[PDB]
């Protein structure tokens, strides 16, 4: 399915997703497109950060969800 | 009975008592509420890393 990662910068990353998968996971999959590492990421949703080892499904992300990535400096 | 919005079909139970179409429409209301409440926290959350990094090497 797709899912949404918006920034605060003017992009967003289109990604393809699993009800199933690891927000780990997910993160891997923006660093592959956007070359971010795992740990520079804060990702939001429904008022939450997303934890690492939850999937997208334990947070009702559903098809064409839309997060909001935040950089960890 | 029938739809909530008044729609003259009728409401699913599933569905808060809306109609496909009605419900369609609240569900796409929701989600952009939820988007821009997540892109203020977005905002907030970006502000404090700035000044947690800006006070870490003053
Ligand atoms: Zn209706």
């Amino acid at each position: 399915m797709q899912i949404f990662v918006k920034t605060l910068t003017g992009k967003t990353i289109t990604l393809e997703v699993e009800p199933s998968d690891t927000i780990e996971n997910v993160k891997a999959k923006i660093q592959d497109k956007e070359g971010i590492p795992p740990d520079q990421q804060r990702l939001i949703f429904a008022g939450k950060q997303l934890e690492d080892g939850r999937t997208l499904s334990d947070y009702n992300i559903q098809k064409e969800s839309t997060l909001h990535l935040v950089l960890r400096l | 009975l029938l739809c909530k919005k008044g729609c003259g079909y009728y409401g699913n139970p599933a569905w808060q008592g809306f109609c496909s179409k009605c419900w369609r429409e609240e569900y796409h209301k929701a989600r952009q509420k939820q988007i821009q409440e997540d892109w203020e926290l977005a905002e907030r959350l970006q502000r404090e890393e700035e000044e947690a990094f800006a006070s870490s090497q003053s």
